[PDB]
Order: C-alpha cells, then sequence, then structure tokens
RNA sequence: CGGCCCCCUGGACGAAGACUGACGCUCAGGUGCGAAAGCGUGGGGAGCAAACAGGAUUAGAUACCCUGGUAGUCCACGCCG
RNA sequence: GUAAAGCGCACGCAGGCGGUUUGUUAAGUCAGAUGUGAAAUCCCCGGGCUCAACCUGGGAACUGCAUCUGAUACUGGCAAG
C-alpha cells in the first residue's frame, strides 16, 4: 500500500511493548501491543503501532504498519537540512534553523529513535501529546518537503529547471 | 580527594578495571567481578538517555583518577580558552601530573601514582610539585625527590609496567628515576569509549 | 478592500500550483514587479509579462514546470501591520541554507546573498518554505 | 498513428446515457449537457488516447503478463472481448480487490483448486461418505468462482488494466507497492486515482467499453507476439 | 517435556511452544494443540496460554 | 487574532514551574504543632493515615503530612516543615522533616536521614 | 420573522443607460435594537396551563400519567436585551 | 465548531491598517560619518601565585546612548487623479 524511502537491510528498532485486555464471554480482546520504528541505521521514514493474539504476531503487525498502511512525508539521504515545524494527527515537533550534526541531546529512548529517523542533525522541542508511542513522528511533521539532501546546492536544485524553462 | 573507599564497585558495573587495583586482578582472575557478583542477577534492567551519559561520566572520572568536582573546573578552563569543548577537556584530563606519572610506570595503579605525587616523591623542573592536577605539556621533565629515590615500590612498579603500561608518547629511565614526557596524546591514540562533548551538552542546558 | 496585494501575489502562486494551473494573472504594484524579478532569477517562478488596461498588471508562470519538491509554500513576513527590518549582517538564509529571503534594500529589491556581500540592509519581504 | 483516433470516435458516439451530473475532477474532458444527458467532449479525448496506445506498445517487449481488474457484474463481457488470448488474463463477473500483497494465500488456494479439480475430473473425488464427496464438489465450485482471473497466471503481472477505479483503490495501492505501473481507463462520473497513465473516457453501456479495452490490448498484445518471434530469429540466425 | 524444560529454567514460552508444533508436524502430525500453564512471567498469581494449529477433532 | 490585537488585550498567564505552596520565599520554615488528625483520604485506596495541623511562626496555619517513616510527633512541638504536597491526604501542601528536632523515624535506616530520620547506622 | 393582502418603509436579488472617482478596510469608545417568559401601565383571556385541589402510578410518588383550575400563554409601547 | 476561549447583532468616530498611478516629503527603514561606552571577578585573548580556586593587563557583546549627512526600494504624512 503506502511507499517509503530506500534501506537495503533493516533494523527493527522496538522502542516499547505492552498488553491489552477486555476478556469476557464470547467476543473479547486478549492480544498484545508492540511499538516499532523501522529504519536503516541513519535515516528512513516509517512508524508502526500494531497488535495481535500473541507476542510474535504483535511485532509482525507493528513492522507492517511502519512499512505500509501509514501516511508519511518523505526523506532523502540520512541527514536533515530543512528544519521547520509541523502537525501530524495532533503531534507537534518544532525545529529552528541552526547547525547540522552536533548538539544532539534528547531524553529517555528518543535519542535512539532520532538516529534511525534521519533528523538527529537538526532538532528542537516537542509539544502536543508527550508520549513515546506518538511523538516519534520527527521525520514527518518536522520535515514538510519530500527531499532534503546534504549538498547546500539544494536551493539551486529546483532553480536549474525553472530558468531553463524561461 | 583520592576517593577509594568502595573502590571496585564502579569497575564491577563498568567492565573495565578503571586502572585501580591491577596486577593479577585487572578484569577477573582472583577478583570475583562480574562472575555472578552477589545473590541476584535474573531481572531486566532499564536504561535512559541520562543512563549512557551517567555511565560515560563514571568511566572518565576513574580512568584519569579525577572526580566530578575536578571535572567542573576542567570545564570552567575548557570554555575560557575556547575551541571544541570535548577535545579541550580531555587534553586537560590527560595533562594531569598523575597521568604522566601513571603512564611512565612509577606507580602501576591510579592510587599508587597519585600517592607519589601528593607525598612529595614527584618533582617538576627539579622543584617538588605535590599537585596531581598540575598541568604538564610536551618536552617537560619529571624527576624524583631525594628522600623518595629509595622506594622499593617505585622500582617494582616500573618493571610490572615494562612495555605493557608504557606508551610511545613518552620516554623514561628506570635507573636515574626520571623521564621526559614528549607529547600529549588525544582520543585517536587513547581508548575511544569516553566522550566529553556529549557531557557538556548535558551541563549546559 | 484587501490591505496587502503582495500576500495575494503569494496566494496566487500557492493556489496556482494546488489548482494544477500553469499561469496566474493579477493587478500589479511597482513593488510586485520588483519582487517577481528576484523570484524569477532565483528560480521559484518561471516567467512574467507586463501589460496595461487602465493601470499596470502582472501575469506570471508557475513552478508547475515541475510541481512541488523543496518549496510547498511561499509567505511574506513584512506586511501591512507587522513589520520587521534586518541589518546588512543579519540577512538570513531561511531553512538552514536550504532557502532565501527576498530583501528590499535602499538600493532596490535583491536576494539576501547579494545585499549581504554589498553590506546593504533593509525590509525583509518574503521567505520560501 | 491515426488508428487510435478511429476507435475513440467509433466508441465515443453513444453520447452517454447518464444524467447531466459528472465527477468534478474529470471536468476538463466534459462537454455541456443536451437535455439532461452527459456528453463527453469527443475531440478533446482523441489526443489523450493516441499518447496512451503508443505507451502500451513500448511495454510489449517488457511484458510478462496482463491482469484485467475492475471487473464487476456489467463490465465483465467487455473484458472478455478485450483479452482475445491467455498471454493476457481475466475473470468473468466480479473481482476481489487486492491480490498483490497477500499473494502467499492466493498461490495456496490455486494449489487447493487444481488438486481437487483433478480428483473431480478423474471421478476419484469420492472418499469417506457421499455427503463428504458432495461437500467437496461444493468447495470446488467455490474456488473456481473465487479464482477465475488468477487460476492460470504465472506469478504477478507486469502492468495492471483497470476499467473501474472505484472498488479497486486497494488493488492500485498494493500493485504500486510491488513495483508494477497501472494503465487505467476511467469514466466521466468516476474519480481518477494515483495511476501512472490514464485514458479519459465514458463507460456507459456495453458498446463503448469493449472497444476501449480492445484498442488498448492490440498495441501491447501483438507487440508481445513480435518481441517473442524476434527471440526465435536472434538465436536461429546462428544455426542458419 | 521440552516446553516445560524452557519454563523451569525461565528461558521462553512465547515461541518455545510454537517450535514444538513446527518440529512435530514435519515428522507426520496433520495437527497438534498445545496448552501451557504455570506461574508464567514470574507473576505472584497464575496464568494460562494456548496455541492450536492444523486439526485436532474431538 | 492580530499581533496588534494582543498589545490592546493583555494575555492571561500562569507559572508552569511552581504549584506547591511555600512560605517566607524559602525551602524550610519552623512552626509549633497544634493538632493531630487520624484521617481517611481521597481515592478508593484507603488507610488511617496520620497528618498534623501546624501553627507557623510567620503567621499562617497549614496541614502537613508526617512523612518518612512512623508516627513519633507530639501535638505541641516546634518542628521544621518543608513544602511538598502529599496528594490525596486532606489539605496537605507540606511534609515534615523527619531528621529535625522532635521528629525521628522508626527502626534502623537504609534510606535518607534528612527525611526518614535516625542518626547514622551504615554507609 | 408564518393566513393573505394594502398603506408607510427598510434590506436583498438581477440588468441596461448614466453618474461621482479610495469618498476604502477593520473597529476601543459608542448610540440603537428582545427568542421566551419575567415585566410597568393599558386592551384581551375561546382553548390550553404553573400553583392549588384531588385522583392514578409505586420499594414511595413532589418526578411519571390524568382531571379541574387561576395567573399565564395573546397584543401595544416600555426596562437591564 | 465541539477540548478553556468569537464580542448577542448592526452601523461606525478614535487608534491601527491602505487598491493603483504621479508629484512632493522622510516619521519608521537602511547605509554612511564620527564620539561615547573605566575595571577584572563575566566574555575573548594573554599572564602569575605548587596548578587551581583566586587575582589581573589588553580587547569586548560594554548587552546602553548620541546626532548630522545621504537615499528613495518599502510603509507613513500631504496634493490631484
Amino acid at each position: 500500500a503506502h511507499i517509503e524511502k530506500q534501506a537495503g537491510e533493516l533494523q527493527e528498532k522496538l522502542i516499547a511493548v505492552n498488553r491489552v485486555s477486555k476478556t469476557v464471554k464470547g467476543g473479547r480482546i486478549f492480544s498484545f501491543t508492540a511499538l516499532t520504528v523501522v529504519g536503516d541505521g541513519n535515516g528512513r521514514v516509517g512508524f508502526g503501532y500494531g497488535k495481535a493474539r500473541e507476542v510474535p504476531a504483535a511485532i509482525q503487525k507493528a513492522m507492517e504498519k511502519a512499512r505500509r498502511n501509514m501516511i508519511n512525508v518523505a526523506l532523502n539521504n540520512g541527514t536533515l537540512q530543512h528544519p521547520v515545524k509541523g502537525v501530524h494527527t495532533g503531534s507537534r515537533v518544532f525545529m529552528q534553523p541552526a547547525s547540522e550534526g552536533t548538539g544532539i541531546i534528547a531524553g529517555g529512548a528518543m535519542r535512539a529513535v532520532l538516529e534511525v529517523a534521519g533528523v538527529h542533525n537538526v532538532l528542537a522541542k516537542a509539544y502536543g501529546s508527550t508520549n513515546p508511542i506518538n511523538v516519534v513522528r520527527a521525520t514527518i511533521d518536522g520535515l514538510e518537503n519530500m527531499n532534503s539532501p546534504e549538498m547546500v546546492a539544494a536551493k539551486r536544485g529546483k532553480s536549474v529547471e525553472e530558468i531553463l524553462g524561461k | 580527594a583520592r576517593y577509594l573507599g568502595p573502590k571496585l564497585k564502579l569497575s564491577r558495573r563498568e567492565g573495565t578495571d578503571l586502572f585501580l587495583k591491577s596486577g593479577v586482578r585487572a578484569i577477573d582472575t582472583k577478583c570475583k567481578i562480574e562472575q555472578a557478583p552477589g545473590q541476584h542477577g535474573a531481572r531486566k534492567p532499564r536504561l535512559s538517555d541520562y543512563g549512557v551519559q551517567l555511565r560515560e561520566k563514571q568511566k572518565v572520572r576513574r580512568i584519569y583518577g579525577v572526580l566530578e568536582r575536578q571535572f567542573r573546573n576542567y570545564y570552567k578552563e575548557a570554555a575560557r580558552l575556547k575551541g571544541n569543548t570535548g577535545e579541550n577537556l580531555l587534553a586537560l584530563l590527560e595533562g594531569r601530573l598523575d597521568n604522566v606519572v601513571y603512564r611512565m610506570g612509577f606507580g602501576a595503579t591510579r592510587a599508587e601514582a597519585r600517592q607519589l605525587v601528593s607525598h612529595k616523591a614527584i618533582m617538576v623542573n627539579g622543584r617538588v610539585v605535590n599537585i596531581a592536577s598540575y598541568q604538564v605539556s610536551p618536552n617537560d621533565v619529571v624527576s624524583i625527590r631525594e628522600k623518595a629515590k629509595k622506594q622499593s615500590r617505585v622500582k617494582a612498579a616500573l618493571e610490572l609496567a615494562e612495555q605493557r603500561e608504557k606508551p610511545t608518547w613518552l620516554e623514561v629511565d628506570a635507573g636515574k628515576m626520571e623521564g621526559t614526557f614528549k607529547r600529549k596524546p588525544e582520543r585517536s591514540d587513547l581508548s575511544a569509549d569516553i566522550n566529553e562533548h556529549l557531557i557538556v551538552e548535558l551541563y549546559s542546558k | 478592500s484587501m490591505q496587502d496585494p503582495i500576500a495575494d501575489m503569494l496566494t496566487r502562486i500557492r493556489n496556482g500550483q494546488a489548482a494544477n494551473k500553469a499561469a496566474v494573472t493579477m493587478p500589479s504594484s511597482k513593488l510586485k514587479v520588483a519582487i517577481a524579478n528576484v523570484l524569477k532569477e532565483e528560480g521559484f517562478i518561471e516567467d512574467f509579462k507586463v501589460e496595461g488596461d487602465t493601470k499596470p498588471e502582472l501575469e506570471l508562470t508557475l513552478k508547475y514546470f515541475q510541481g512541488k519538491a523543496v518549496v510547498e509554500s511561499i509567505q511574506r513576513v513584512s506586511r501591512p501591520g507587522l513589520r520587521i527590518y534586518k541589518r546588512k549582517d543579519e540577512l538570513p538564509k531561511v531553512m538552514a541554507g536550504l532557502g532565501i529571503a527576498v530583501v528590499s534594500t535602499s538600493k532596490g529589491v535583491m536576494t539576501d546573498r547579494a545585499a549581504r556581500q554589498a553590506g546593504l540592509g533593509g525590509e525583509i519581504i518574503c521567505y520560501v518554505a | 498513428a491515426t488508428v487510435s483516433m478511429r476507435d475513440m470516435l467509433k466508441a465515443g458516439v453513444h453520447f452517454g446515457h447518464q444524467t447531466r451530473y459528472w465527477n468534478p475532477k474529470m471536468k476538463p474532458f466534459i462537454f455541456g449537457a443536451r437535455n439532461k444527458v452527459h456528453i463527453i467532449n469527443l475531440e478533446k479525448t482523441v489526443p489523450m488516447f493516441n499518447e496512451a496506445l503508443a505507451e502500451l506498445n513500448k511495454i510489449a517487449s517488457r511484458k510478462g503478463k496482463i491482469l484485467f481488474v475492475g471487473t464487476k457484474r456489467a463490465a465483465s463481457e467487455a473484458v472478455k472481448d478485450a483479452a482475445l488470448s491467455c498471454d493476457q488474463f481475466f475473470v468473468n463477473h466480479r473481482w476481489l480487490g487486492g491480490m498483490l500483497t497477500n499473494w502467499k494465500t492466493v498461490r495456496q488456494s490455486i494449489k487447493r483448486l487444481k488438486d481437487l479439480e483433478t480428483q473431480s475430473q478423474d471421478g476419484t473425488f469420492d472418499k469417506l461418505t457421499k455427503k463428504e464427496a458432495l461437500m467437496r464438489t461444493r468447495e470446488l465450485e467455490k474456488l473456481e468462482n473465487s479464482l477465475g482471473g488468477i487460476k492460470d497466471m504465472g506469478g504477478l503481472p507486469d502492468a495492471l488494466f483497470v476499467i473501474d477505479a472505484d472498488h479497486e483503490h486497494i488493488a492500485i495501492k498494493e500493485a504500486n507497492n510491488l513495483g508494477i505501473p497501472v494503465f487505467a481507463i476511467v469514466d466521466t462520473n468516476s474519480d481518477p486515482d494515483g495511476v501512472d497513465f490514464v485514458i479519459p473516457g465514458n463507460d456507459d453501456a456495453i458498446r463503448a467499453v469493449t472497444l476501449y479495452l480492445g484498442a488498448v490490448a492490440a498495441t501491447v498484445r501483438e507487440g508481445r507476439s513480435q518481441d517473442l518471434a524476434s527471440q526465435a530469429e536472434e538465436s536461429f540466425v546462428e544455426a542458419e | 517435556d521440552s516446553i516445560t524444560s524452557q519454563l523451569e529454567r525461565r528461558v521462553m514460552f512465547r515461541r518455545a511452544m510454537k517450535r514444538a508444533v513446527q518440529n512435530a508436524m514435519r515428522l507426520g502430525a496433520k495437527g497438534i494443540k498445545v496448552e501451557v500453564s504455570g506461574r508464567l512471567g514470574g507473576a505472584e498469581i497464575a496464568r494460562t496460554e494456548w496455541y492450536r494449529e492444523g486439526r485436532v477433532p474431538l | 487574532a492580530t499581533v496588534n490585537q494582543l498589545v490592546r488585550k493583555p494575555r492571561a498567564r500562569k507559572v508552569a514551574k511552581s504549584n506547591v505552596p511555600a512560605l517566607e520565599a524559602c525551602p524550610q520554615k519552623r512552626g509549633v504543632c497544634t493538632r493531630v488528625y487520624t484521617t481517611t483520604p481521597k481515592k478508593p485506596n484507603s488507610a488511617l493515615r496520620k497528618v498534623c495541623r501546624v501553627r507557623l511562626t510567620n503567621g499562617f496555619e497549614v496541614t502537613s503530612y508526617i512523612g518518612g517513616e512512623g508516627h513519633n510527633l507530639q501535638e505541641h512541638s516546634v518542628i521544621l516543615i518543608r513544602g511538598g504536597r502529599v496528594k490525596d491526604l486532606p489539605g496537605v501542601r507540606y511534609h515534615t522533616v523527619r531528621g529535625a528536632l522532635d521528629c525521628s523515624g522508626v527502626k534502623d535506616r537504609k534510606q535518607a536521614r534528612s527525611k526518614y530520620g535516625v542518626k547514622r547506622p551504615k554507609a
């Protein structure tokens, strides 16, 4: 269904896992939940929360929901250089234009999420729901173009077709 | 100021011997350390962003034979003479008189080495300099005060050390009880687990 | 009445791309013309013409030669009401240098690069995003 | 290649049958009503159709196999006429939207059909009791109807031919994910999707749709015959 | 025996039972049903699990 | 809204960084105990928990929890108080400093001695 | 704002002839303005109806459901709209 | 919109804002010109007392101010469209 960036070989960064219930006679819930962010170890889009009858299916649901069945805004190369704010399904991440590479600091499990996402180069504060199941959206709302490549000639990139169109 | 006390405990998390208590008991062998220490070890531990920062500050406190409090002044000097902060801080950590003393061999442990500083057995420029935090630069000379050139324990430590604790950035002579420190190293020569730019991002915000 | 015709200029380009056009025509200021030239040489618009009825009027051609790719929105920051002025040294490259400010200097309208190399300040008109 | 333009006019002269209401997103290719019946602009569709029918020709040397999707209770007979081969595959009446990503299941039911079709056809379907044997005949029927447009297809198709964009939103998603391009024929009261190439057109009554699909198929189908005959001639030259 | 052995030594029971089934049907079972119970997860109260695959008619 | 609009209409603001009440702009303050209450709290989780009202020496009166460990407080004793709300207990904006004055904890110690109390038993 | 119309008159909606030419936009302050009942004084009260009476309902019945029945509902202008 | 939060509504002066063109001006705009901005403990570059803490010479954002000269690309003033 939903198409994503390039990768070669994938890392199943499971950041969190949980269990749901509402057990009763006839129709019931008894499954497990799992949360994974999928990437290549530098920068890729993809985030999936899924659930199933047991722990093996729970994780396979989650890895499918990252890679398909999910709306994302795209990335190019494993680095950011279009730092801007945004909103996707209430979740707000703000990034002011500053240095690339160095300055990276974010608490709890989030510094590890940012390394597979490609936006550990430029980053600033989060607002809206502050839970690690929904704020991993960094490379989506915090990137409002479909490519943000590492050559600074990116701002001449669309220009070279526009003045040839003149 | 030499901390010690509950000394081995911090190595027992760390999996490096931290240079404290070497010999025949640096990482395991007669040392009982991470060979199921205690009466527990079945449960899953948890980490955070502050957990890897804390672990890496713990590493760097003991490997240079310093403290958190010593390392705060080392940063107050690192910013004042400006560059890349993490680079500057290590130059100063590795620039301690206790670390020149340690790498030359004159004590084969952090506690030994710093003791020979403090207890006036170490001289810089032929005058006794009893401060481990004394700054030492390339082609400077360390030498031993007279009433301490009779140490049996000095002679013993240099030979335990012989071409297994002695680095190539220095020279020493085990007969004259004196040496020239020829070059201050950086992280490319040393161990590459410790990181001091990440620790300044923590203390700045 | 609308107070700002230059917010309208931008809204014309945005909605222009969204409605899958290739051209957008409007009533023109002297200021509008002076703006459209910096955009055209900076390659965020493709072309324009200037033509008369009862006053001067600007017709322009979109970045729908290639659609959307780095710029998805263009907005003016020194408008009617809120104005902000920038000195010769603090003229910015918006989005960590993946962009420009269009800058009205006391020499005329040019981009932030050229105003800064000349060491000329002024009123900061519009950014790409 | 004026030949594409003949077929578009020859099909297009049913002038619609549906009311003066149309899909807003199709508006460019729609001419004004005559007494509450929708009429497509016939001239404005003839430039599109020639661009489409050359693109179908280029993929004939890439082609694996074709899959006619968007089938339903009125569009099937029009797909029947289009295929003229088993180099190109189809179903008659209905289609289950999506096969491209749950291929795992789909190949597992093809193996259940052909095993139990061979038992039925030998006369050796009868085991345990007669109740059980009839119960298996009843599942053989069920498979055949579920499978008819894939039960002969060698894997996954190199292009996808969709007449109905309207129940096929899930198939188009999955096909693109498998890295297959869609070639589409969309109605004037249907919404166009995320597809790679379109024929703008009006699919009212059986007389228009059999020809649009037939024109689409000729370019690609006889391309395919000629690329394969060439593979014979590139090897046989050596031996002559 | 093999699925209690994992649980006795607190290694696994979420997938230990599924490899039992895999290993069973490859030598000749048209189907196997498994139920695991105990004090599973180190919990101060009792839990259950189950898994059926292929056919087990009664 | 406009930016101009907001100069003409001032914003409503609160402090997002302080909410626990505190007297004389400091972390500790002294008062004499007046009363003790055995009380049952907010939430379906219930104990007969022990709290004091204390009369401060700076002219206010507050109710504080006896924290740390045990109940060892007298009903009229000058004791040291610390800001810190102990949630579901009635009117509790404060806790009592177990290592100061008349307060002391119960049974040995492996915890603090600032709160939980008792002189040195171990390192 | 509800039968429909006229008399007075506001406001909208189209279109040709013709006319002025930013006379624009927004709006602290501001004056002006009622769905309903309430309401000051006047007209009106056929039916319905709060209360009050009494039934019926029910682990009780102020709620539920009923009957009588007064103010009210109905008009005109006015008062913080 | 519904989470706390659109004035109950019109009309509109004061303040804020100003389609499009010319003339004219220059409040804010920016550039230019020049003076001021002690002192380290802060900051940047040096230095010394066993390093350090500590203290410090030179430079400084001195996070602060000053007015003339020049400009009309911008908005504001005023005149006729």
